[PDB]
């Protein structure tokens, strides 16, 4: 670590502190994820082993790049490329005017390019939330913080039961589904898409159940016809409030028809009907391929 | 070349997924002669270590995938070193399993269990030292396609239903554990590392089925697996003579899932019978 000068702390993600820092030799600016190891009863935590090993396999323009892994006395540093801020601080800094809609084509398109790459590599991200969405000054936007990612098998088996930050968690998870795979990431992106337009979380649940009911209020409570199986899922309760699918212009006005189409295909209740990242890329909505420089 | 056995995939493009899997079989190398870098070690020592890891896996209800991850981490780590003494093998193996369990299991056993099973030979701190030595020597390449994951792919293709949904488990349990039992025997013999993992899995499958099935599910041609098949014949013989083990059940595991849990076989004698025939 003699070749790195820490500039300032950038924040804590899934595990340990991130730093802005400069490569002393080349002057390159990087992010430095620190992992203190004498804090850790289990040695290198599983989240770090997964992130490192997954990101050594994953090289894509829309995935933050792991540049190096450095081990010094009691510490593990992950050297990442530098980007300028997360989408949550960008959104809320532009929360008065809103975020211009050509950038919401750009960012949802790029984010789907990333995710489609992950899924072809059989990686679930499982934490697509704007704080983990980096967007830099050239405008590109990159998936980041794979500390909660998992490689899925063919076939899958039951994985970790509660995953994704609550505002972005898919209904199958809330109901305790035995199996999930790629759909849970697509759901998350929908919550983010509408969070870009409404400049406010589509489902800002304060609880597990409150997140469930935010979903029901907005999409309608599902039934054995829209999602065959719901009634036999473990955490399904008959007592839920039957709500009405509020038109896709109320829950989210700025949208045109296609914005409403795409988003509703991404928020389909049945994981098996919900759109793939590949298909979402082929949706009409991504016909104009805008790439604007943001304000920062 | 190789057939593309995958169906049409709703969640990604089958062509990309398959080419990524085949490149995984390329960039992860294994060396059947790595023990030549360790003149104080014998192949039986490797077999004894791996067999003991299987026993540890069964005690803790670890997945088959965890065992094969540890096997791959052990074999590739040892190929990066020289002159290891037999008193270190237990620590190298148990630290490989520790890494694999942290990667693969939802709630793995804690450090203290991995030390406990070594019956005083390895402390927790020793395991924390060795895990870093392993991961750095392997350059953090810790996502191989294991032998058993290839078997999972093949079984899923074999029993694909109308739905063409390769991600929901659709294969019956008995065929899976029986082929797996043959693979667990073969992997104890370091000569297996001559064959790519997907060919070992295809050859074990073949000895339990037919050329039609093998080609259908793996896309290999008979000439691709022929040497492996021939090599495997005595192991398949020893398993057939002895008879296949029945499906075990596990405390806290649903019976429909129990085939995914690694079992242990006192099969070092089976290994000897198989190699005696050559
Ligand atoms: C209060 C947040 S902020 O807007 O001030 C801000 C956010 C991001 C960044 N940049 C950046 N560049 C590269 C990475 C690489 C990784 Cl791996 C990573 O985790 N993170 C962060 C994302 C989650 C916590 C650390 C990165 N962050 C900056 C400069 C400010």
């Amino acid at each position: 670590m003699e070749n790195f000068q820490k500039v300032e702390k950038i924040g804590e993600g899934t595990y340990g502190v991130v730093y802005k820092a400069r490569n002393k030799l080349t002057g390159e600016v990087v992010a430095l994820k620190k992992i203190r190891l004498d804090t850790e009863t289990e040695g290198v935590p599983s989240t770090a082993i997964r992130e490192i090993s997954l990101l050594k396999e994953l090289n894509h323009p829309n995935i933050v790049k792991l540049l190096d892994v450095i081990h010094t006395e009691n510490k593990l540093y992950l050297v990442f490329e530098f980007l300028h801020q997360d989408l949550k601080k960008f959104m809320d800094a532009s929360a008065l005017t809103g975020i211009p809609l050509p950038l919401i084509k750009s960012y949802l398109f790029q984010l789907l390019q990333g995710l489609a790459f992950c899924h072809s590599h059989r990686v679930l991200h499982r934490d697509l939330k704007p704080q983990n969405l980096l967007i830099n000054t050239e405008g590109a936007i990159k998936l980041a913080d794979f500390g909660l990612a998992r490689a899925f098998g063919v076939p899958v088996r039951t994985y970790t039961h509660e995953v994704v930050t609550l505002w972005y968690r898919a209904p199958e998870i809330l109901l305790g589904c035995k199996y999930y795979s790629t759909a849970v990431d697509i759901w998350s992106l929908g919550c983010i898409f509408a969070e870009m337009v409404t400049r406010r979380a589509l489902f800002p649940g304060d609880s597990e159940i409150d997140q469930l009911f935010r979903i029901f209020r907005t999409l309608g409570t599902p039934d054995e016809v829209v999602w065959p199986g719901v009634t036999s899922m473990p955490d399904y309760k008959p007592s839920f409030p039957k709500w009405a699918r509020q038109d896709f212009s109320k829950v989210v006005p700025p949208l045109d028809e296609d914005g409403r189409s795409l988003l509703s295909q991404m928020l389909h209740y049945d994981p098996n009907k919900r759109i793939s990242a590949k298909a979402a890329l082929a949706h009409p909505f991504f016909q104009d391929v805008t790439k604007p420089v943001p304000h920062l | 070349s190789r057939g593309s056995p995958l169906p049409v995939l709703s969640w990604a493009n089958r062509e990309e997924v398959w080419k990524i899997m085949l490149n995984k079989e390329k960039t992860y190398l294994r060396d059947q002669h790595f023990l030549e870098q360790h003149p104080l070690l014998q192949p039986k020592m490797r077999a004894i270590l791996l067999d003991w890891l299987m026993e540890v896996c069964e005690v803790y209800k670890l997945h088959r995938e965890t065992f094969y991850l540890a096997q791959d981490f052990f074999d590739r780590y040892m190929a990066t070193q020289e002159n290891v003494v037999k008193t270190l093998l237990q620590l190298i193996g148990i630290s490989s399993l520790f890494i694999a369990a942290k990667l693969e299991e939802i709630y793995p056993p804690k450090l203290h269990q991995f030390a406990y099973v070594t019956d005083g030979a390895c402390s927790g701190d020793e395991i924390l030292t060795m895990e870093l030595m392993i991961m750095k020597a392997l350059k953090w390449r810790l996502s191989p396609l294991t032998i058993v994951s290839w078997l999972n792919v093949y079984m899923q293709v074999a029993y694909l239903n109308d739905l063409h949904e390769v991600l929901l488990p659709q294969y019956p349990q008995q065929i899976f554990i029986q082929i797996a039992e043959l693979l667990d025997l073969c992997v104890l013999d370091v000569d297996c590392l001559e064959f790519p993992y997907g060919i070992l899995a295809a050859s074990a499958l073949y000895h339990f089925s037919s050329s039609e099935l093998m080609q259908k599910v793996s896309g290999y041609q008979w000439c691709d697996i022929e040497n492996c098949v021939k090599w495997m014949v005595p192991f398949a013989m020893v398993i057939r003579e002895t008879g296949s083990s029945k499906l075990k059940h596990f405390r806290g595991v649903a019976d429909e899932d129990a085939h995914n849990i690694q079992t242990h076989r006192d099969s070092l004698d089976l290994l000897d019978k198989a190699r005696a025939k050559k």
